[PDB]
Order: structure tokens, then C-alpha cells, then sequence
């Protein structure tokens, strides 16, 4: 049951700099660096379910 | 539920026998996320349930039934015609999402063997040839775009064709 | 296109007239620019500037339709032939298709089982 | 990297002293290669290309005819760099 | 309910003082937007009948809500524009607008044939008086002469036609009515009958032939860059062919053979001459023929599959279209000369504009579903039920699409400008809400357009 | 001509070497394989590959 | 082909065991019965050969 | 412009002969090779031959003209950034900065301002001192540099007097 909520999770985290883009939260120089930490937790969460897969 | 074919029993039961190493870390988190945030969504769901209290009926779907088809009624008319035209329009618009479900039933049929998939389910291919075909031959799918004195006359022309046929053979 | 080795260092005269006429196009050159250059460096300008060699540019594509091609010759009529032509092949393309397929819904069933659209 | 003009000025005589078809006390920062130097029609395009491939290759055909002075060819490669504000 | 308030907004104008105007005509235009938005997109299982036949009902017609939605969009761009004339001409003008709108709406609305038509040419007078005046260009009376030699040549082929019909099997007015079509035994006398009804919206329709209507309403351009989107609404007012080709004559379809075939080659030839030209506005003028063509090709094919293409590109096309008119409005207000070589560099004095001339260039190609790809998709899996070898035809326009976009790019993206001292200040703040108000609703759509695409969805 | 190390290059590359060394190991030991044909030729046509590269 | 030395492969994968690379017993289990049908196959080629051989010959 | 055209062919051979050779010392080697044929012939004065030379001189060039020339750094045109990392915005964009924005950095402010009154003023000084430079109708191919420039500002700079850099 958890294999279908995680993996939309993925397609979320990716998109929330997209929808957090168009001035949202006041961060100069931190932008660049918030990519990087969004798509760090994103292989954690995409790790999960493909050892769900394995087994 | 009774409209949608389903599975007939899930099986799958957790064995271990091979190795300690440190369990299964798929079911560990599995016991660990059921708790995390899968059972702080399920009572922010039974909030939200208890919260409704009073909820409106909705009669759902109406009927409005027969109404004489456009067979029975005979010569062009405008005031006989029009509910005629209506009822075949109605008819239409289901026939095209009854093949919907047995399109989704196929569906079904590819993920729940998965392995098999052309060997196995028999019925559910089966089905959709019986449907589609009726489909194609009476329900337009060559009579071009939707029109109620044009399904008469492609009625009649797979009639003529079929009484034709049987009378020489 | 170039047909032998890239134009660059090949086929010139070695100092003769030519560079009396060579002179000469510095002259004409430098003539639009002294007057493209006096109104340029100023800062009273603001805007863009016409230049008439662009103006007549566009002229000569978008007008010049009838006082041209008032001499009809026959290379006009194998214009013509590039122009009809093509919409006269395709009568014996999609028609050749159409009765092949036509002829194959009839006799000899050629139809797709599975056929829901349109 | 940042340039300098004490940098222009030292790149350029360190590279035009090692080339040894001049003496250091013939060429020093003035001197000029067409007449006072002592360098050859063809010296003049081989030192023009030593000089740009150490700093910055980007030295025209039309520009070489103008660099002839070693004074005149650092000042030309400061201008097309934008060296020294 | 869309009978007097447009004719509301009429004394509107008149009666405002000097020093507003143009606050009145918008303002009391956007609200009157909203209402077609809650009323109009309620179907039943067939088509409606809001009134009797003074203006009708929609069956097919998200369009309606287009018009009303260009309805205050045409008066955001002409704002630079009419400036410095006299105030009694801005009350003028902005009616004649109205009138074109008044027409629009009443054409959308009326399901008839005859009253349809004599309205369908209502909108031909205004418009020649809007490109005939204020013209920044000279020949614009050519612009104006074949503005009403090409249409009404083949329009008042109509009269014949209509009128024969009604007088033959009973009357064509109520169109639901409409129901007693004999089949058409394909005769010499129905040649003839077929063809004047199909004229008349082969001009207004762009083809490969009878095409030089369009590029020269838009290269001599009514208003700048501003009342081309009256013309845009004048390319999907041949919406009569949906109801023509459905109605009078479905049996015989052999002389629409021919038909398809002329715009094929409406397709490739008339995107080959949109890649050297010169002016900005005639490359999204020729572009234009070959993304109206689309829906010429789909209705004379006549299958299900086809229309659903055509209704969606109706909308696409008024939309996209339009919006790219508005960048060429932008350039020519600042540069005043439509010249693609001479005006070029983006970002390095318009930065926020660049991000806008994607947004509307990339929808000429088949983005992720905006609804020119739902447009397009399904019309060419209509011609492959037509014929296999149409996608050999199709798939070239599908290269050509993308040297329609890019070349506009490219052409701007090359960061130079250096004859250029105007183009100062970046942009006004209506100048970006057209960049928006054109934009969003095709990014809205993206969701669910199946208020978009439906005849019978 | 100066190439000075960055802390950004160092953990970006050394972090892709475990990924580099060890992907064959992990990913093709542990999904499910159908059919593998490696049992004919020895000297013709499995030992040829790695020697192809040598030569 | 196989079947029974096959199974026993996804019977050491039916066992979740993180990290899986320690079973090799199942993989030559496997690998064995495959060389088998791979030489049975070859013989099948050899039989060929030797029947037309034989018809050559006649 | 004889001997330009030596020049300009021989400033090629050099750049040309490195997309050749792999190693320096080989470079070296090839460029006293190049030097032992031009410098021979130069020396004597030739009419007619010195023409036929440079003519003889397409081929071997041509032999040898395309293996992808070594056009490494910032070039004119070829490849290898030509014109790259360049934002350039112009002095036309420096004009239109908006009120209470503006203000931020008041020194860049101040200066621009005396510079656009330095030019204002020069302006009439630079179309006097422009004009009369004319040989008749037409200027003869060439810039116009001051001639009585007593107090500053040659006739024709902005644009060149106010490069966005790199």
C-alpha cells in the first residue's frame, strides 16, 4: 500500500520548486543550493520502493 | 464493487527462512511509516468523516424511459422526431462508456496475471470481441458523425445485406 | 554553390586596373558610413534610424508584384507546372488507395476487429 | 583571472626576451621591432604569434599591420581584453 | 441575456467624460465576460434552446466565450495606439468594436443559415472601415478592396444556394428543425449547389487558392498590432462549415475530395513561404493559413474524430494566434517598422518579454496539452482513417511548425541592437497583462478543456 | 596557468566513483534475469570480447 | 526450459535478504540444467549433420 | 598589398601547422622548415616570380587544409566561445533606470551624468571639427582624427569610447 503513496512523492518534491518559484518565500543565493538539498531527499525516497520491487 | 470483476484472493505471506543480516528493511519501515504519517492521515480522515454529521440525499441518476423509438414512429415529423432523436442520443452516450468498462476489464486482465497475460484469462478478450464487433456494425463506427434517421438506414442496410445472404445459401 | 576548390586566394589580377576600381569602393563605403556615423554619436538622438538600403530591401519582396512578370514567358508556364502539377499527382495517389481499400471492405473483409473509432 | 597593467607590461617583455632573436639590452620596453630591434618581415608575424598565444590568442591580420611597437602591441592587447581599470 | 448589455455598452462610451474613456470600456466588459462563463456552458444531452430565433443556442460553441473574452483584450493593446488623436474619434472607434462584438455574439448564437449569413456579413463593414483608417501603412485601400472582392464574390453565392434549399424541402431557420435532409443523389444541377455553399467559406478559411485575402489585411494591419485580433475572430467565424457540411449534404462528399487535396498543399507551400519573408506580422500571417487549414482538411472528412480536432483548433488558433500578434505589436510601437533583421535582441532590454515570446511560439508546436496538440492529435488520426498516406504530408508541416517558433526565436535571441537607441524603458503594466490575459487561459485549459472541445464529448 | 582543487568538485566525484565501481555488482546481481545464454563457444566468442580491447 | 532449477533461483529471491549477492548455489543449479539444454541442442545440430551425412553418401 | 598578402598567407601557416603536429618541439621543428622557404625568396626582387610563388603557394596549403584548425581560445568566428558569456547591455539601458531604484549606488549615478554633459557640450565642437575634415564630397576610407585639439575630445566617440568589456 505504501509503494503507491511514496512514488508520487518523487513527481512532488520535484515539483515544489516549480510551484514555490514565482516569488513565494524571500531566498536570494539559497535557491541554487535548495535544487540540490529537494533532489538529495528525493533518491531516499525513490530508493525505498524500488527495494520494495527487489522484493 | 459488482460492476468491476476484480480479483478473486491476494495471496502473499511473509516466509524469512534465508539469512538474519538485519529482517527485512521493506517491512521494518513498513511497520514504521503505518505509523508515521499513514496513521496521522487516517485520523485526520475520521476527523474529517466526524465532522460531516448531516449530508445531503442526492437522488442520483433519473430514468425517463422508451418513449417510443424512432422505428415505430413512421413518416418525418418534427413534434414525434424529437424525442426519438433524444432517445437514441442517450442510448449512444452509454454505449460508448459501456466498452469503457470492459476496455478497464482488459486492464485488469494485464496487470493482475502480469507474467501469463495472453495464455491466461480467456473471458475478458473473449468479451471484448463480442461488444466492440456489435459495436462497430450497428452503433455507427462508419456512419460518420451521430444521427438518428442515419442509424435506420445502416440498420437497414446490414438487414437487407444479411437477408440477401441467407436467402441464396 | 562552388563547383572547384573555396574562392579566396584563387583567380586575381596582379595590380592592374582593378585596383584603381578596388579604390573605389572604399570611397562609396565610407560615404554611407560618415553619414551613418554623424547620426549615431549623439545623445539627443532617441530612436532608430531609417537606412534605405534595408526600407528598399523589404520593398523588393513584398511589392514589385505586377510592374514585374508583365513579360509572361515560358518560364513562367514551367513555374506553372510546379505549381498545378503537384495538386493534380496526389488525384492519382489517394484515389488509387481509396479503391483499394474500398474494394477490400466488400469483398474479401480487410477490417480491423478491435475498430471503435470513428 | 584578474590583469593588471604592471602585469601587461611584464608578460609581454618576459616573452619577447626569451624568443633570443634579440638581445635584452637591445628591446626594452620602446624599442621599436621594425627598424630599432633588428627583426626580419617574417620575425614580425612570429612574435606577434608567440606574444598572443601566452596571454590571449586573439591577434586579426589587419590589426598586425598596426602592432609594431612593443610599447603599442601591450597597449592593443590591453584594449581588446579590457585589461586595467 | 447577451441581448443589451453589449448594446448597453454602447452609450457607455458617449456619455463618459474625456478623462475616463477607456476605464468604462474595459471594466464594463470583463463582468459581462464572467456572465458567458456561468450561463452559456450548460448542456443537456442534446443542444438547448435558450430563446425563440432572434439569437439561438450553442451545440458546439465554446467560441462564444472567446469573443467575450477578446472583448476588453482588443482595448489593453490599443492604448499606445489612439493617444494622441481626438477624443470624439476614441468614441467612435471603440462602438465600431462593440458593433463587431455585437455581430460576433449574435453569429455564435443564432442557429440559422439566413439570419447567420446576413450577419456574417454585418462584420465585414465594420472591419473595412477599422483597416481603412488608421492604417500606419500606405496601399491599405488594397488591404480593404480585396477585403470585399474576395468574400462577397463568393458569399453572395449563398443567396442562390440558402434560399433554393428552403424553397426545395421545407425551411432551413431552426436547423433542429432541420431533420427532413433528404439524401443528395449527386447530380450535375447539386454540383453547383454543393460548391457556392462551400465558397463562401473558402475564402474566410484559408486555402492554397483564394489565400492572398489574409497576409494583406494583416501586413497593411487595421491598427498596429491591435484590431488583427478582429481578424483572428474573422478566421474562425467560418464556423458555418461545421453546420453546412453536418446538414445539407451528407451523402455526397466526392467534390470535398478535391477540396482536402488544394489544402495539402495549403499545408507544406504555405509554410515553405513563411521562413525568408521579411515582416514580422506576415510570418504569423502565413502561419496562420496553415493552422486554419487544418480544421478545411477535418470537416470535409466528416468522421466524429475529426470534429473534435476542428472545435479545439477553433479555439487554439484565436488564442495563440492573436497572442503572437501582441508581441509584434510590442516591437513595431517602439521600433515602427515591422522589419525582422533590423528589430533584434531580447533579454539585454527585455528580459521579462522573452519568457512571454516562449509561452507563445511553443504553442504553434505541440507542447505538453495546452489544446494545439488536442487540436492537432486527434485531426491527424483522423486523416489516417481517411488515408495511410496523409501522415507523410502531415509529418513535414510537423517540421516546419518548429521553424515557425524557433526562427521567430532565433531572429530575437541574437543579442545586438546596436542602431537601436529607442526600446528604453522595458514594458508598461498593460503591456505585460496582455502577455498574461492571452497566456493563462490557454494554461488553464491544459487541466480539463472538455469544455473545449465538444461536439457531443 | 593555475587549477586549484574545490570542496564542490572532491565530493561530487568521489560520491559518482561508488557509483561507477559499483553498479554491476548491485544492480544486474540482483534483478530478476530471463534466459542467459552463456554456455556455447568459449574461445570464439567469449573470450574474444576482452581480448578485442587488448588488441 | 528448465523449470526445476529455475524455481529454486526465485525461491532464493522469494527470501528478502538485504543486499542480495550470496546465492550462487541456486545461479550454478541453474546454469547447469541450461548447459545441458544448450548441449542438447548442440547434439540435436550434430544429429542433423550426421543424418546428412549419411543421405549424401547414399 | 603585395606584401600584406605574404604576411596574411604566412601568419595562417603557422596557426595551421599546430592542428598537424601533436607535440611543441615538434612545432619548432616544422615552423624553421616554413622559415627556410620563405625567407630565401623573399630576399631577391622579383616581379613576375614573386606572384607566381604566392600563387604556387595555394597548393601544399590546400593539400593540407582541413583537419579542424586549432582555433582554442576566445577567436573571431571558428569556434570555442566567439562571442560567449556576454550579457552587454548598452549605455541605452543605463539611461531608463526607474525612481527609488535608481538611488542605490549614487557613484554610478553621479559620474554617468557629467559624462552625458561632457559629451552634450563636445558635440558641436566634434561636428565642426568633423565636417572640416573633407577632402570633397566624400570622405576617402578612414576615421577622422583631431587635428587643433587644444582642449580635449576627438570628433566620433561613444560607442568606442564606452565598450561593455568581457
Amino acid at each position: 500500500n505504501m509503494f503507491s503513496s511514496l512514488s508520487l512523492v518523487t513527481l512532488l518534491l520535484l515539483t515544489m520548486p516549480i510551484m514555490m518559484m514565482s516569488f513565494n518565500t524571500y531566498k536570494p543565493s539559497n535557491y541554487p543550493l535548495y535544487v540540490k538539498t529537494a533532489i538529495s531527499y528525493a533518491f531516499i525516497t525513490s530508493m525505498i520502493p524500488t527495494m520494495m520491487f527487489i522484493h | 464493487x459488482x460492476x468491476x470483476x476484480x480479483x478473486x484472493x491476494x495471496x502473499x505471506x511473509x516466509x524469512x527462512x534465508x539469512x538474519x543480516x538485519x529482517x527485512x528493511x521493506x517491512x521494518x519501515x513498513x511497520x514504521x511509516x503505518x505509523x508515521x504519517x499513514x496513521x496521522x492521515x487516517x485520523x485526520x480522515x475520521x476527523x474529517x468523516x466526524x465532522x460531516x454529521x448531516x449530508x445531503x440525499x442526492x437522488x442520483x441518476x433519473x430514468x425517463x424511459x422508451x418513449x417510443x423509438x424512432x422505428x415505430x414512429c413512421q413518416e418525418k415529423d418534427v413534434l414525434c422526431m424529437f424525442e426519438a432523436e433524444m432517445q437514441w442520443r442517450r442510448d449512444y452516450k452509454v454505449d460508448q462508456e459501456i466498452v469503457n468498462i470492459i476496455q478497464e476489464r482488459l486492464k485488469a486482465c494485464q496487470q493482475r496475471e502480469g507474467e501469463s497475460h495472453r495464455q491466461n484469462c480467456a473471458k475478458e478478450l473473449e468479451q471484448f470481441t463480442q461488444v466492440v464487433k456489435a459495436y462497430q456494425d450497428r452503433y455507427x463506427x462508419x456512419x460518420x458523425x451521430x444521427x438518428x434517421x442515419x442509424x435506420x438506414x445502416x440498420x437497414x442496410x446490414x438487414x437487407x445485406x444479411x437477408x440477401x445472404x441467407x436467402x441464396x445459401x | 554553390s562552388s563547383l572547384p576548390t573555396t574562392l579566396d586566394p584563387a583567380e586575381y589580377d596582379i595590380s592592374s586596373e582593378t585596383r584603381k576600381a578596388q579604390a573605389e569602393r572604399l570611397a562609396i563605403r565610407s560615404r554611407l558610413k560618415r553619414e551613418y556615423q554623424l547620426q549615431y554619436y549623439d545623445p539627443s538622438r532617441r530612436g532608430v534610424i531609417e537606412d534605405p538600403a534595408l526600407v528598399r530591401w523589404t520593398y523588393a519582396r513584398s511589392a514589385n508584384i505586377y510592374p514585374n512578370f508583365r513579360p509572361n514567358t515560358k518560364t513562367s508556364l514551367l513555374g506553372a507546372l510546379f505549381g498545378i502539377g503537384p495538386l493534380v499527382f496526389w488525384y492519382y495517389v489517394f484515389k488509387t488507395d481509396r479503391d483499394r481499400k474500398e474494394k477490400l471492405i466488400q469483398e474479401g473483409k480487410l477490417d480491423r476487429t478491435f475498430n471503435i473509432s470513428y | 583571472p584578474p590583469l593588471t597593467l604592471e602585469g601587461i607590461k611584464d608578460r609581454v617583455l618576459y616573452v619577447l626576451k626569451l624568443y633570443d632573436k634579440i638581445d635584452p639590452e637591445k628591446l626594452s620596453v620602446n624599442s621599436h621591432f621594425m627598424k630599432d630591434l633588428g627583426l626580419d618581415s617574417l620575425d614580425q608575424v612570429e612574435i606577434i604569434m608567440a606574444m598572443e598565444d601566452e596571454f590571449g590568442f586573439e591577434i586579426p591580420d589587419i590589426d598586425a599591420e598596426k602592432l609594431m611597437c612593443p610599447q603599442e602591441i601591450v597597449d592593443y592587447i590591453a584594449d581588446k581584453k579590457d585589461v586595467y581599470e | 441575456k447577451y441581448i443589451i448589455p453589449t448594446i448597453m455598452l454602447m452609450p457607455l462610451t458617449w456619455l463618459s467624460k474625456n478623462n475616463m474613456i477607456w476605464v468604462n470600456s474595459t471594466a464594463h466588459s470583463l463582468l459581462i465576460s464572467f456572465t458567458s462563463l456561468l450561463l452559456m456552458n450548460q448542456f443537456g444531452d442534446n443542444s438547448l434552446n435558450f430563446s425563440l430565433l432572434f439569437f439561438s443556442d450553442s451545440l458546439s460553441t465554446p467560441l462564444l466565450i472567446l469573443t467575450m473574452w477578446l472583448l476588453p483584450l482588443m482595448l489593453m493593446a490599443s492604448q499606445h495606439h489612439l493617444s494622441k488623436e481626438n477624443l470624439t474619434r476614441k468614441k467612435l472607434f471603440i462602438t465600431m468594436l462593440i458593433s463587431l462584438q455585437l455581430f460576433l455574439i449574435m453569429t455564435f448564437t443564432a442557429m440559422e443559415l439566413i439570419l447567420f449569413y446576413i450577419l456574417f456579413e454585418a462584420t465585414l463593414v465594420p472591419t473595412l472601415i477599422i483597416i481603412t483608417r488608421w492604417g500606419n501603412q500606405t496601399e491599405r485601400l488594397n488591404a480593404g478592396l480585396y477585403f470585399l472582392f474576395y468574400t462577397l464574390a463568393g458569399s453572395l453565392p449563398l443567396l442562390v444556394a440558402l434560399i433554393y434549399i428552403q424553397n426545395t424541402v421545407g425551411s432551413l431557420n431552426f436547423l433542429m428543425l432541420q431533420y427532413w435532409v433528404q439524401p443528395v443523389h449527386n447530380s450535375w444541377s447539386n454540383v453547383f449547389m454543393w460548391l457556392a455553399c462551400m465558397m463562401a467559406f473558402m475564402v474566410k478559411m484559408p486555402l492554397y487558392g483564394l489565400h492572398l485575402w489574409l497576409p494583406k489585411a494583416h501586413v497593411e494591419a487595421p491598427i498596429a498590432g491591435s484590431m488583427v485580433l478582429a481578424a483572428v475572430l474573422l478566421k474562425l467565424g467560418g464556423y458555418g462549415m461545421l453546420r453546412i457540411t453536418l446538414i445539407l449534404n451528407p451523402m455526397t462528399d466526392f467534390m470535398a475530395y478535391p477540396f482536402i487535396m488544394l489544402s495539402l498543399w495549403g499545408m507544406i507551400m504555405t509554410s515553405s513561404i513563411c521562413l525568408r519573408q521579411t515582416d514580422l506580422k506576415s510570418l504569423i500571417a502565413y502561419s496562420s493559413v496553415s493552422h486554419m487549414a487544418l480544421v478545411i482538411v477535418a470537416i470535409l472528412i466528416q468522421t466524429p474524430w475529426s470534429y473534435m480536432g476542428a472545435t479545439a483548433l477553433m479555439i487554439a488558433h484565436g488564442l495563440t494566434s492573436s497572442m503572437l500578434f501582441c508581441l509584434a505589436n510590442s516591437n513595431y510601437e517602439r521600433i515602427h517598422s515591422r522589419t525582422m533583421i533590423l528589430a533584434r535582441g531580447l533579454q539585454t532590454l527585455l528580459p521579462l518579454m522573452a519568457t512571454w515570446w516562449l509561452l507563445a511560439s511553443l504553442t504553434n508546436l505541440a507542447l505538453p496539452p495546452t489544446i494545439n496538440l488536442i487540436g492537432e492529435l486527434f485531426v491527424v488520426m483522423s486523416t489516417f482513417s481517411w488515408s495511410n498516406i496523409t501522415i507523410i504530408l502531415m509529418g513535414v508541416n510537423m517540421v516546419i511548425t518548429a521553424l515557425y517558433s524557433l526562427y521567430m526565436l532565433i531572429m530575437t535571441q541574437r543579442g545586438k541592437y546596436t542602431y537601436h537607441i529607442n526600446n528604453i524603458s522595458p514594458s508598461f503594466t498593460r503591456e505585460n497583462a496582455l502577455m498574461s490575459l492571452h497566456i493563462l487561459p490557454l494554461l488553464l485549459l491544459t487541466l480539463n478543456p472538455k469544455i473545449i472541445l465538444g461536439p457531443l464529448y | 596557468n593555475i587549477n586549484e582543487n574545490n570542496p564542490l568538485l572532491i565530493n561530487s566525484i568521489k560520491r559518482l566513483l561508488i557509483g561507477s565501481l559499483f553498479a554491476g555488482y548491485i544492480i544486474s546481481n540482483n534483478i530478476p534475469p530471463t534466459t542467459i545464454p552463456q554456455m556455447t563457444m568459449p574461445y570464439y566468442l567469449k573470450t574474444t570480447a576482452l581480448i578485442v580491447t587488448i588488441l | 526450459y528448465c523449470a526445476h532449477y529455475l524455481i529454486r533461483f526465485l525461491k532464493c529471491k522469494r527470501d528478502s535478504f538485504p543486499n542480495f549477492l550470496a546465492c550462487k548455489h541456486e545461479r550454478h543449479d541453474w546454469d547447469y540444467c541450461e548447459h545441458l539444454d544448450y548441449v542438447k541442442r548442440m547434439k540435436e545440430f550434430e544429429r542433423e549433420r550426421r543424418l546428412l551425412q549419411r543421405k549424401k553418401r547414399r | 598589398t603585395h606584401q600584406q598578402k605574404v604576411l596574411r598567407l604566412y601568419k595562417r601557416a603557422l596557426r595551421h601547422l599546430e592542428s598537424w603536429c601533436i607535440h611543441r618541439d615538434k612545432y619548432r621543428y616544422f615552423a624553421c622548415l616554413l622559415r627556410a622557404r620563405f625567407d630565401e625568396h623573399k630576399n631577391e626582387k622579383d616581379m613576375v616570380k614573386a606572384t607566381q610563388l604566392l600563387r604556387e603557394a595555394e597548393e601544399e596549403f590546400w593539400h593540407g587544409q582541413h583537419p579542424q584548425p586549432y582555433i582554442f581560445p576566445e577567436s573571431p568566428g571558428g569556434t570555442s566561445y566567439e562571442r560567449y558569456e556576454c550579457y552587454k547591455v548598452p549605455e541605452w539601458c543605463l539611461d531608463d533606470w526607474h525612481p527609488s531604484e535608481k538611488a542605490m549606488y549614487p557613484d554610478y549615478f553621479a559620474k554617468r551624468e557629467q559624462w552625458k554633459k561632457l559629451r552634450r557640450e563636445s558635440w558641436e565642437r566634434e561636428v565642426k571639427q568633423l565636417q572640416e575634415e573633407t577632402p570633397v564630397g566624400g570622405p576617402r576610407t578612414e576615421a577622422l582624427p583631431p587635428a587643433r585639439k587644444q582642449g580635449d575630445l576627438p570628433p566620433l566617440w561613444w560607442h568606442i569610447v564606452t565598450r561593455p568589456r568581457e
